[PDB]
């Protein structure tokens, strides 16, 4: 139980990090994630309220690791990632932090809703995603690093035409 | 009715596909080509909705569309496939608003009026009361799909009571599917459900790509072939074949260049392989033999990939199939439907190597169909001008040189390689004649 | 002029209406069968814009719609009830941007033209410099509603300046309307303003279902009858009257069992019950004594709820009011605007009261008005699909069993039960009426 | 005049109620309001900037107490509320969260802009509601209990088909 | 072809513009005027694209529109302007999807077909492998807008390939253009780039007022007027010129009152005025000399601001000019694009005073177009009632006063005050003859 | 480096400015400015990734100074100020708030992103925009003045109708 100088630390980073990836300076990004990083975007499906969950069980929108992670930024490195080439203009608002202890010292749940706003081109429309992450972030030197990511969206069938932006 | 100058494009792009191989621009991005697809395709064509192995439990089911009809498939408490109109016959409200799910019964929230998985209307509150006993439950029924039908696990629909048998619609394609879906004795599932996205582009973007497009590899995912996912070679469709049938279907086969060997049978499972040897026929035995790729289109609008790729820049490939719709809601608007499917019998940690080399490469957030998806709303985009659409698309690949292979064993037109659009224009040629049948077929 | 399809779709609907005793299911949510609808029944139809009591004092107006078009709706200085369009006769502006206010003239930003709530041009900015005094102000005045009338407190408009008065229109539905409108000698006012919302629904099916549909009550309100808000009894609704009346009127009476008695004239205050006995005919009286729920559309989209109900589950049911707009937007989308109305000289405890039991029932946040919008929004969405509007909607309730009460005392064509959709048909047969009418009625 | 422990306590009280509220945990949510509790949702319309007011007098689209906040939990707990099973999926996007001190001791005046966004079913739509909530908390035991919420929506015309949701 | 409706609307306004001098109110905002329009305006009429100045340097390239057709617009590297379709020939994708930058080649990210900026096609992948070097790669060069030239700086574009050349079009409104973009030996340049911004009104309304509206001001600027930015004077517009010509196009041009000495030619900086004394005629010179405002459109859809104005209530005002277009999206909505222009040598405190003069007034945030703004989208939205539609737009200002000034020493119909709307009247004519022109012209 | 009771200062600062501009007190926002006021809204075009930047030089949506600003508030004064009279509904959404030393002591450089939702009239539509904003904070007295704002739009085509509304 308790944090405090741990919150604002933590929210810091997570602002921090938000920016990076709104800067679209994603091998920086890369430099937050641990070697044992899990990074997933589950599916769901409308189900009645009496379904224990709505939640696809065995599939996934995304579901990567330090080894994938790596190469969607490699991918976006070359001069041919055409989905984000030329790049999106992206916002993360992230809002509603919640951190808690994790199941050891020195890791933290950090649960956070999100709101990303993406624009591409000059045609005017635009895409919200709206979701909540589930974290788990790791104490390394004066610092963190993320060694887990959930980002459940509120959504089933997603309204954007790729997952091209990490969130 | 068409207007006078759809007509007219239609006459001149159905001349134009076999003579300057050339389709008109105006197909893809248009108010009036949409509404009159809707009916002239999809009211007529056979159109996917479910593979069986979702659907797998009595009383389970799925919810599933042709174009803006809604669809209940569902396996009934009798063990039969079924497909209702999700639409209530006393008011037209929806006796399923979930998407998938598993009941014995569909009750109706509006007034309680309440159906059998059977499609049965078995149950009217104030039967008596209101109804005097009068009302024929038999009469009022939820509505069946007008035709429906299963090839090898595949749940199609048609909304035309007269259409031809799903088998006769299939053909020759049939032979090829085995491939993909007959290996094992268990059969493919789906695991989990599909992904579904919105892409603002036109669906035929997508049935284009698929069936016949291995060209685009090399600029679209030039990024892939750098970070070495995809093949180097520059002519590597060369060693594969293109290959298409009536009712507009087509698809094409790739394998390894004479130096490289690669394990045989998209080095599937060792059991799968001992499987399909005895499953599939002798001639189709050694066509997939050599296979790296498959890709191809089921007129109108599922597509299959069936792909042997790495899951990151660091690893050997796995294959992978994968299903996916092209769901039309728009002339520039679509929602794809990817789905994975894998042998229920391959090992769990094959099902786990599988799905994260689809997973990685394809899908929404995978790095080759997140830059097919810009293209496509590009064009789409792009092809909404009035100017834009008095031209036409060049589909002039292998003009004044492609030959039939005399020496391939399988059904269809077939060509002794994969650099070529004659898939593309068989399926326009369909899809045009289909658009200017004034009466079926 | 209609599509071949949508007249031969009208004309069948116009014979199976009163044979079958269905309706064609194309008619809820498609586009030309909006546009047409917007001119043949929206561009003649006698449609409600206001309450009198909401602009009490000269100068005081609303903004309020026939379709896309706005209106200023005030009482002007000289204590006229005015119908203006909102839009400046110079280049079209709006003359007033708010929702309601209180002025003496609308000035138009655009130039400075100034108007009299009256309607007539007063003033011209440069009428010398710039018009040398040629512009004649008297043929510049704000359009006038065409056809602007009221009923007992009621404010409606016709686009139709050739329309039957409303008095006519409204016919032996006065009938009724004196049972809701006319009970107290200070008159019914509207408190504060309308709830105004979004739903994607198509406006008929609000109409369809306060026209004559108690039936669902039983379902869609499943959760209020378990709460012991909603009437428990299945048979509710035999204990009740069905009415109808030409141009596409009609409602339900319903009243307790014999086993069960309430404070008749639904509770109301006693010096309202006083003033009612004075005010209305002893055969009305009589139909209202032992009333619970009353319901109906004035066609096209007015409804009217009187009902008795309680605030909560744990309090005592009171008497509520409320006339709402089911505003048309699109095939798929309406605005509704829910009117709460109470007796200018019931006691404040009671306004209060019934306040709450409106609130807590219908309106955005109801919890039966809630599920309401989730089963028309429903309907709306499945019934887009091409093969859903090829089907029917069943109103079959009570055929080979419905015989006119011989013993109603009131007009109208009249079932001695309210579990009955004879009121939906004939609403939808006068909708199909004019749907048809290449010439005015 | 000031807070400090209080505002971070509050503000986590804040979030921790939005997380029921998206989670559909209507039972626990209910036993954050006080026994007085006034709940309401103001009608407003246009009116020229001269107007002292746009708020309307006497009607409302919503104004809950105790009693009536139950039963809206209750019907939501039966298996028929229909506008609500199958669930929306929501978030409470909770940002600009000011504390002041209330009218008594032991009370707060709590005012934060609420972004609730809602999808549901397959349809690829999604509302979004905003607006400005003026709470009343009241500290009971280690924690508080909400006396009173307003939350008045910048719409006048309301964009969403009901609100079958707690905002 | 028209609806019967339409054509007799534009028929009767076609008489009505110079008899009663009014104009049908539907054409503001309607479906089938817009998609009617789209081809017979904008299909044919000369557009405004870009400046030189935006594309200086070889390789330079700005993306532009007519209607939904985009076009590069470009300096290619033989410095010769160019304007190409952005849609692959192969399969319709943009080759191009940033606003503006600097290229040599244009890559197709999809098969990686590629493009000199000259248009050319120079490469295509797989030309042997793929297409046995049978593709002529001359026949598929990105698609030439129709008709493409520069009037003093300015790139238009016209879809129509027998249009008549630019010059021709603009006809004597040359003589006023001259005024100025013609003032300076190097030029004017556009600073920066356009703001571009969607308003949700019809693109008409913008024309429609800068066409000739000065009279507005009084009004919609009030505002301003009470801060010391718009002329107080509310006899201002007297003092200037209502001026007309062939094509649709119109201008005013306005100047300070005897009793108010303000600096020669806007009191623009001594190099420009010693360049413009021998870059204009003696009579453009004496037209210019006592300016204070020019505004005008250039038929169907760029308008100019010429005007001197404070960049704030505290500030001596100085000149600027601005180009604006107003992009037609639908019947309801628009972009503006609006650039702020400044010869090319104005020393750079001019250029910076300038530029905040503008700022503050027009652009998407300025205290005088942010009015305008709310003026067109409150039009729009009421102008697409029914009966709103069924209504006129009042052009009557100077009916029975107007004669035509002998003494004007320029071209066209020219009126000696600025308050008339013989300007617009002229625009809608040519609009009303466009839309019924079944053949060109 | 570091600040903490600043921090919470600051970002109440943001809350009280944000909330000013919602209810329509110009007058009041005004006070909060200095009189080196530098306040801007920069254009932005679609660019390839390699470009070093998508922000115009010269040109802008929105160049103000302490005068400038001045005269904007009075507009909105006179009672002719169209645009926003009946004024919009608006809420600013500030999240993401990040804190950073300035380069004299007494200034802070802050960033926060904004949301912006509007509406007007009683059309059934909205507007977002979205975008950072980045601050020059100046300390006066007990409290700050806004020295310095940039605001970076996510938008090139911006999507609502004037920058009638300060953000
Ligand atoms: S709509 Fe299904 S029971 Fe009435
Ligand atoms: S539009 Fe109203 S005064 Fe001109
Ligand atoms: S679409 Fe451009 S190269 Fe194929
Ligand atoms: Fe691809
Ligand atoms: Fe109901
Ligand atoms: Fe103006």
């Amino acid at each position: 139980r308790v944090s405090d100088t741990t919150v604002r630390e933590i929210t810091e980073w997570l602002y921090m990090e938000a920016e990076l990836l709104d800067a679209g300076k994603y091998r920086e990004w890369l430099a937050l994630v641990t070697e044992d990083l899990s990074y997933v975007v589950p599916i769901r499906v409308t189900r009645e309220r009496e379904a224990v969950t709505d939640v696809v069980e065995g599939m996934t929108h995304m579901d990567d690791d330090a080894d994938s992670m790596e190469m969607r930024v490699l991918r976006l490195e070359t001069e041919y990632a055409w989905a984000e080439d030329p790049p999106s203009r992206s916002r993360h608002f992230v809002t509603n932090v919640r951190v808690a202890t994790g199941d050891s010292e020195d890791e933290f749940k950090v649960t956070s809703n999100l709101l990303l706003y993406r624009t591409r081109g000059d045609v005017a429309t635009y895409d919200v995603l709206s979701g909540e992450r589930t974290d788990v972030l790791r104490r390394a030197g004066d610092s963190f690093l993320m060694a887990k990511r959930v980002v459940l969206l509120d959504q089933t069938t997603i309204m954007t035409h790729n997952l091209a932006l990490i969130m | 009715m068409l207007s006078n100058e759809l007509r007219q494009t239609l006459q001149k792009g159905l001349h134009d596909v076999n003579s300057d191989w050339t389709v008109p621009a105006a197909i893809i991005n248009d108010p009036e080509v949409h509404d009159v697809e809707r009916e002239r395709i999809f009211g007529h064509a056979w159109v996917f909705l479910a593979h069986e192995s979702e659907i797998p439990e009595r009383g389970d089911y799925v919810v599933r569309y042709i174009s803006e009809d809604q669809f209940i498939v569902c396996r009934d408490e009798g063990g039969e496939i079924r497909g209702h109109l999700n639409a209530c016959r006393h008011r037209g409200m929806q006796v399923c608003r979930a998407e998938m799910g598993n009941t014995s019964h569909f009750r109706c929230p509006y007034h309680g009026w309440t159906y059998s998985n059977t499609g049965s209307l078995v149950g009217v509150p104030a039967g008596k009361d209101a109804y005097g006993n009068q009302l024929k439950k038999s009469d009022w029924n939820l509505r069946p799909m007008p035709n429906l039908a299963s090839y090898k696990g595949l749940i199609f629909g048609s909304l035309d009571p007269h259409a031809d048998s799903l088998e006769d619609y299939l053909g020759d394609l049939k032979f090829y599917l085995d491939i993909v879906l007959d290996r094992s004795d268990a059969g493919l599932q789906v695991v989990g459900a599909p992904q579904r996205w919105v892409i603002d582009a036109n669906w035929k973007l997508g049935a284009d790509n698929f069936v016949g497009d291995a060209y685009h590899t090399m600029m679209t995912h030039r990024s892939m072939v750098e970070l070495g996912l995809a093949p180097p070679d520059p002519q590597f469709a060369l060693y594969g074949e293109h290959i298409h049938t009536g009712h507009g279907h087509g698809l094409g086969i790739i394998g390894p260049p004479p130096g490289m060997p690669l394990p045989e049978f998209m080095g599937l499972p060792e059991n799968i392989v001992e499987e399909l040897e005895r499953r599939l026929t002798p001639e189709q035995v050694e066509i997939f033999r050599p296979t790296a790729f498959i890709h191809g289109t089921v007129f109108p609008n599922l597509s299959i990939g069936n792909f042997l790729m790495g899951k990151d820049h660091l690893s050997a490939p796995t294959a992978f199939l994968t299903l996916r719709l092209w769901h039309p809601l728009g002339p520039d608007k679509m929602e794809v439907m990817s789905f994975f499917l894998v042998e229920k019998d391959a090992p769990d940690w094959f099902k786990d190597e599988s799905y994260k080399s689809y997973l990685r490469t394809f899908g929404i957030s995978g790095g080759f169909e997140q830059d097919d998806a810009e293209n496509w709303r590009s064009i789409t985009r792009v092809m909404g001008g009035q100017f834009a659409k008095t031209g036409e698309l060049n589909y002039q690949m292998g003009r004044g040189v492609l030959e039939p292979d005399p020496n391939w064993t399988g059904p269809g037109e077939a060509y002794p390689l994969d650099y070529a659009e004659a898939n593309q224009r068989n399926f326009l040629e369909y899809w045009m004649q289909l658009m200017l049948a004034e009466s079926p077929l």
